[PDB]
């Protein structure tokens, strides 16, 4: 916790995630770029023999992102990985896209996509600093206006805000996203209805991607991090749902 | 047939002689293959020469009797069975008396 | 004639591409995410 | 369109005034005789032929050659195709 | 004495680089093929048991259906997904088959609507642009016929 | 004797056939620049070009190359199987195999010999077919990686035991193992047939001739 | 009836022609998804008869951003012009198959003869050609598709957030 | 499968071979192993050119051999049979799959384009432009091929007109290659001399040329300038020092313009439009050298 | 004329030939307006020719 | 009428003959080097 502890790194369940065992516990990521923390969060860092190098490990804090409140709550699967393709619909910034970078590792890429410019702007900024990810600061309704700098992506994350969400998953996962390909929505229940409850939204949000041929796999509320909030995880199948 | 099927009025092909539209009493629209062994798939070559040959074979050796048994097999409903069976008779018992 | 004949003409390695052949000579003969075992 | 090789090929078995009848008898001919021809053309494709054992003589005779000559003057693959166990004892 | 066997090159029947596939010789033979009739027997048998076992006619239905009953349909001549439906409710239907939904729904008339049928109008006055629209014709029992 | 010795004298019989598409694909795979991966996917053709570079650079530092470019260095020796031709045509093809490698002997620091005594390794299989010659004639070459190759390569024979536990090692054979090798009794006969054949060819060289005085005055002591 | 295609790619554009029309009822069915996705059909369903590759970096910047706001870049104009066979403009006009319906009308307007469709079957094609890359071109196309992603991914997104020097 | 198609669609001139009296069917069964070998060779999978050169190579020296048979042993240059086109079909067939199944090789394709000039009492007009229309629209940037099909097309048929639409359609592809450019100027003198010359014996028997050559200079000055800017589009000193490149290497080329040279009208208007440090110096040597000459 | 689809041996069956209309090609221009101002240009001065 | 040298060459080429190998084999002599 402090500026001196001592932590033993342990592997989670999913790859690319680890655990710091101390008196208490902290999700971590494998720092890529090492030596500068993104959005200001403490990093643990080991040392490793040729002479030795200083490897670094970053905290991930579910306070803030969406993806470790998951991770956290406990998902059975989750279809990022250390070699894969990400599709980052409605990246903000570092603060997460930064983490799921550092999950999919050098091998994989991942493509973040934003609309409004100043966080255009610390995409761009972070984004030279990190080679696994290229940016796009363009309306991400629109897949084809964006559709020459994408080529099959394996996994969907979205952090979309809007109350279209399940037509604008649906579109960018028919254009981009691979067969039997995971999606990974997080769902704001204020944000897509306001007056009907979070779990009427909920049911009818997982209606619709039904409907656009993503078969949920499961659903998670993630409910000592944020309120009202969930995740759904579905694979994309195009052919015979049931 | 299908148990949901009702009275069937008004049937057409498909435009590229593969499907049949089917629309009846029921209030329903289906559409069903025009040969039911057929998927819609496109076909390897070898795949491809592999069907044709089992088509010209079959149809060589339509006469005999295993072949013609199993190749007439089909369940049809059961006021379709007994209608027919009943059909028989009476058509054999016309063709006495004539 | 003997004009046409000194007339200038076009260049191109196609041809040569086709009849031409090689000359040159013949040569002779832990991850990222994995910790380490202590 | 005639062989050498349709004796081998041929396959031994048991008029109309119907014209859909005469179409298809004279149709199942004529594909007949083309894949019998078809099949004698096809064997140009063979890519070996037999063996053999000519006396070359008068006083020379096949019944006295014997295997140690044959293995003399014969291929070494096949004079080491040719075995020989000896187990006594069952 | 000319002594010839029967000698193989394994160059010739057992190709040298690993990737290249193995040469099938061929040999036509009716000796050498022996149960003409009997294999082909078996295989017209299992050729007719599989299409018993491949046998699936039924594709779908399109959209949730009519509300009283389907009684009249026509296919459109020209094109190939496109078919109108109509009911005795009165409503009537384009259809799109390739993704087996509506493009649109009409209340037609008041009674059943008896015939429906597909058509290029060609109005003397201009020339509708029939890569943009198709046209239906439904004609009914209130004694009426709407384009 | 038992089935399993009589068998084993038939699979050494059948040593070198490639009668299925495994054993083809290991016997083609053994090689002396290429790795298995390489050797396994290359042919004869490939083989054969650089063959025939190789000789005209050998032909020309040394002439008399020639006659080895007439023969054995020929398309019809692209299309000929060892293991088919009879013993008399085997006789000659020995013959003028161990004239090659008597004559390129004197050069194993080059790339040319290697890769044309390659092509041989792998058309004519002269390392498990006549492995005597390849051994004596590069046996002076003790510490090299030409030798380190060779070694790997061949099934040894009889006579050179203690390279039979030197074979597919990393450190090369020692001088006290080569001082064993020669103190056997049957190898100096064989050994002093081989160096009355050079002798009479006419083509010996300080190197060898130093390598064989010294194991003889070892072999004494 | 959907006789070309044409996929837009960072290293240039290409053009493919189709030698069987799957058939379009039975298209949400689990057998043809599958022949999408292996390669064994998507061979016979398509086949590349041209591929013209970008000049510079500067110039597939320009003609990326001109792709994304729909309009008819001169080397679009140039492939299309040598490729599409010059039809009548009022019976059987050639049909080209796009993946933006915005893309259509600009190439409608610049050659009369060609209808540009963008259906979910000509999706389903540019789906298809997407998904099996580089293996399609049989070897023309030189240059890697990942680091021509990446360094026009960087530029056209600094273009349109207008980055600066200070 | 296909091996054995192709296989028996080659046996019957094979059987007309052995028919006439001069083939027999030892060689005719030896020519079937190799033809057995080849095809197998192409069918696998990991065949490349080089296993369809051999093939070829095979198959001329086949004909070849075919030839000299039948002049040796019944004296008659030309049968009546199958088997003359057969062969000539079997090795265009061969060139015919090469192109389909291997479209990046170069050398390929040009031994293609030999063989059916090579036979060009027989080639068909539309064959060779069918050959060269699908080698262009598979390699769009590459101006060796563009200048050999507009050169075979003005240099043997001569039709001025197709070789000034092939070079305008080359020039919309690659407006950035200063050797199409040059080229292209190069074809426009020629037949600016010949029509002239043409003009000399038709007046024997009984400066809108080098404007139009003069406008193509324009226009290539235009557009290799805009080019070697746009590649590689920054600050004053940076811009500044990038425009005096340009100049530089514009101005180099149009010096090789010269060397490629009404000469003092052509040399005079080069001059013309480069005036509308070192470099001035060398333009007013091209000047007093001009009036020298 | 349909006595002969009925005595055929294989039919192939969108049978009605298509409206074959013009290929494309580099040769010729394409549809002989020029589409580029050199082709403009080299049009306008051979009309001055 | 005999076969000449040129398309006796052909001969050996194509139809892929390996006595002239096989002669030369046989024929090599060591008594040079």
């Amino acid at each position: 916790a402090r500026g001196g502890a001592k932590v033993v790194i342990e592997p989670h369940r999913h790859a690319g995630v680890y655990i710091a065992r101390g008196k208490e516990d902290l999700l971590v990521t494998k720092n890529m770029a090492p030596g500068e923390s993104v959005y200001g969060e403490k990093r643990i860092s080991v040392e490793e023999p040729v002479p030795p190098t200083k490897v670094e490990y970053r905290v991930w804090n579910p306070f803030r992102s969406k993806l470790a409140a998951g991770i956290m709550g406990g998902l059975d699967e989750l279809f990022i990985a250390p070699g894969k393709k990400v599709l980052y619909l409605g990246a903000a910034s570092g603060t997460s896209v930064s983490h799921v970078s550092d999950v999919v590792g050098p091998e994989g890429v991942v493509y973040a996509v934003e609309f409004s410019h100043r966080p255009g702007r610390e995409l761009i900024s972070m984004a030279k600093k990190r080679p696994n990810i290229i940016p796009i600061i363009e309306d991400a309704r629109h897949p084809q206006k964006y559709r020459m700098l994408i080529g099959m992506v394996d996994c969907v994350f979205a952090d979309v805000a809007q109350p279209d969400q399940a037509r604008i998953i649906a579109l960018n996962s028919h254009m981009f996203l691979k067969d039997q390909g995971g999606v990974v929505i997080s769902i704001k229940a204020n944000c897509i209805d306001s007056t009907v409850d979070a779990e009427t939204v909920f049911a009818r949000e997982v209606q619709k991607l039904r409907e656009e041929r993503i078969k949920p796999l499961e659903q998670l509320t993630l409910e000592p991090y944020e309120r009202d909030h969930c995740i759904v995880v579905g694979r994309y199948m195009r052919s015979g749902l049931k | 047939h299908t148990k949901r099927m009702q009275h069937v009025f008004q049937v057409k092909y498909s435009m590229d002689s593969k499907y049949i539209i089917s629309g009846s009493d029921d209030g329903n629209v289906r559409l069903w293959r025009s040969k039911a062994w057929e998927r819609s798939n496109v076909k390897t070559t070898r795949e491809k020469n592999k069907l044709e040959y089992d088509e010209k074979l079959k149809e060589r050796f339509r006469h005999m009797p295993e072949i013609k048994r199993i190749s007439r097999h089909r369940h049809v409903p059961q006021v379709i069975k007994k209608a027919q069976e009943i059909k028989n008779i009476e058509l054999s018992s016309i063709k006495r008396r004539e | 004639e003997t004009n046409l004949k000194k007339l200038p003409k076009l260049e191109t390695g196609f041809d040569a591409l086709a009849n031409k052949k090689k000359k040159k000579n013949v040569l002779p003969s832990n991850d990222w995410f994995t910790l380490p075992k202590p | 369109k005639e062989r050498e090789n349709q004796n081998k090929f041929e396959r031994s078995t048991y008029q109309t005034k119907d014209k859909k009848l005469r179409a298809g008898l004279k149709k199942i001919d004529e594909q007949y005789k083309k894949a019998v021809s078809s099949a004698a053309a096809t064997d140009y494709l063979l890519p070996e032929s037999n063996g053999y054992l000519e006396p070359e003589n008068e006083l020379e005779k096949t019944f006295k050659v014997q295997q140690s000559e044959i293995k003399s003057s014969v291929d070494v693959s096949t004079a080491n195709k040719a075995l020989d166990l000896s187990l006594k004892e069952f | 004495m000319k002594i010839k066997t029967i000698k193989r090159s394994a160059d010739d029947y057992v190709p040298v680089k690993s990737t290249q596939e193995s040469q099938m010789p061929r040999n036509l033979n009716p000796e050498l093929h022996p149960f003409e009739r009997a294999r082909e027997y078996t295989k017209a048998l299992n050729a007719t048991k599989l299409e018993r076992m491949f046998a699936k006619p039924f594709v779908g239905q399109l959209g949730y259906g009519h509300r009283d009953g389907v009684y009249a349909i026509a296919k459109n001549y020209g094109s190939l997904n496109k078919l109108a439906t109509g009911s005795a409710d009165g409503v009537i239907k384009y259809w799109n088959m390739s993704t087996r939904e509506e493009f649109v729904s009409f209340k037609a008339h008041y009674g059943l609507v008896t015939g429906l049928c597909v058509t290029q109008p060609r109005f003397h006055d201009k020339k509708p642009d029939l890569k943009s629209q198709n046209f239906m014709l439904s004609c009914s029992d209130d004694k009426t016929v709407k384009l | 004797s038992s089935l399993s010795d009589q068998l084993a004298q038939v699979a050494s019989n059948n040593a070198t056939v490639a009668l299925d598409r495994k054993r083809r694909q290991k016997l083609h795979s053994a090689s002396l620049i290429y790795n298995s991966k390489t050797a396994a996917t290359q042919d004869y053709d490939f083989i054969f070009e650089n063959a025939s570079k190789a000789l005209e650079e050998l032909s020309q530092i040394e002439p008399k190359f020639a006659i080895f470019s007439r023969t054995l260095f020929s398309e019809s020796s692209i299309s000929l199987d060892r293991n088919v031709q009879t013993k008399e045509e085997i006789k000659d093809l020995d013959n003028a195999i161990n004239a090659y490698l008597l004559l390129a002997s004197s050069k194993w620091y080059l790339a040319p010999t290697l890769h044309a005594t390659e092509w041989l390794v792998r058309r004519f299989q002269i390392h498990v077919k006549n492995t005597e010659m390849l051994l004596l004639s590069t046996l002076n070459y003790y510490q090299t990686p030409v030798f380190k190759r060779i070694l790997s390569i061949i099934k040894l024979p009889p006579l050179f035991n203690c390279l039979s536990n030197f074979v597919r090692s990393e450190k090369p054979p020692t001088a006290l193992t080569m001082i064993k090798l020669f103190n056997d009794m049957d190898f100096l006969k064989l050994y002093t047939s081989y160096l009355d054949q050079c002798i009479k060819h006419n083509a010996t060289y300080t190197n060898q001739l130093l390598f064989t005085t010294c194991c003889f005055i070892n072999v004494v002591a | 009836p959907i006789e070309y295609l044409l996929f837009e790619e960072p290293t240039g554009y290409a053009v493919f022609k189709v030698k069987l029309q799957q058939d379009d009822i039975g298209s949400r069915l689990k057998e043809v998804q599958e022949q999408i996705n292996d390669f064994g059909a998507f061979t016979k369903l398509i086949e590349l008869v041209s591929f013209a590759p970008f000049k510079g970096a500067a110039e597939a910047l320009e003609n990326a951003n001109d792709i994304s706001e729909g309009l008819v870049s001169e080397s679009l104009k140039a492939i299309l012009d040598l490729n599409l066979p010059k039809a009548s403009s009022k019976k059987k006009n050639i049909t080209l198959a796009i993946s933006d319906k915005n893309l259509g009308p600009s190439i409608k307007e610049e050659f009369p003869y060609v209808d540009c469709i963008s259906n979910e079957l000509a999706q389903d094609l540019i789906r298809g050609v997407r998904l099996h890359g580089e293996k399609l071109f049989k070897g023309l196309q030189s240059g890697d598709l990942e680091r021509a992603q990446l360094g026009l991914g960087h530029a056209y997104s600094r273009a349109k957030v207008k980055f600066s020097v200070q | 499968s296909k091996t054995r198609y192709y296989l028996e669609q080659c046996i019957p001139e094979m059987d007309d071979l052995v028919e006439k009296g001069l083939f027999t069917k030892n060689e005719v069964s030896l020519i079937m192993k190799k033809r057995t070998d080849f095809e197998h060779r192409l069918n696998s999978r990991g065949s490349s050119i080089n296993d369809y050169i051999k093939y070829i190579n095979y198959e001329s020296n086949v004909n070849k051999l075919r030839a000299k048979r039948c002049k040796r042993i019944l004296q008659v240059k030309k049968t009546n049979s199958l088997s003359d086109w057969s062969i000539q079909q079997r090795i265009g067939f061969i060139y015919q799959r090469g192109t389909n199944k291997f479209p990046q090789d170069l050398k390929f394709w040009a031994m293609y384009l030999n063989y059916m000039k090579a036979r060009g009492n027989q080639t068909s007009y539309k064959k060779i432009h069918n050959i060269y229309n699908q080698l262009l629209k598979l390699h769009p940037t590459n101006v060796d091929i563009w200048i050999s099909c507009a050169k075979y097309e003005y240099e043997v048929h001569a039709n001025f007109k197709s070789c000034r639409n092939i070079f305008q359609n080359g020039l919309r592809f690659n407006p950035d290659v200063p050797k199409l450019w040059y080229e292209y100027v190069k074809f426009e003198l020629n037949f600016i001399t010949k029509l002239i010359n043409r003009r000399k014996v038709m007046g024997l028997i009984n400066a809108l040329r080098g404007d139009i050559a003069l406008t193509i200079f324009d226009v290539c000055m235009k557009t290799l300038g805009k080019h070697y800017i746009n590649k590689h589009k920054s600050d004053s000193k940076m811009n500044i020092e990038l425009n005096k490149e340009t100049l530089n290497y514009l101005f180099s080329e149009s010096l090789r313009y010269i060397k490629l040279f009404e000469r003092d009208y052509l040399i005079n208007h080069v001059l013309q439009f480069w005036k509308n440090p070192e470099l001035y110096l060398k333009t007013v040597m091209i000047d007093i050298t001009l009036n020298i000459r | 004329i349909v006595q002969q689809n009925r005595r055929a041996d294989h039919l192939i069956f969108p049978l009605n030939k298509p409206t074959e209309h013009n290929h494309a090609s580099a040769f010729t221009r394409t549809q002989d307006v020029p589409q580029t101002e050199l082709q403009e240009k080299v049009d306008q001065v051979l009309q001055e020719s | 009428p005999p076969p000449d040298e040129e398309e006796q060459l052909l001969a050996k080429f194509v139809f892929g003959d390996t006595t002239d190998l096989q002669e030369n084999l046989a024929k090599f002599n060591a008594d040079f080097i």
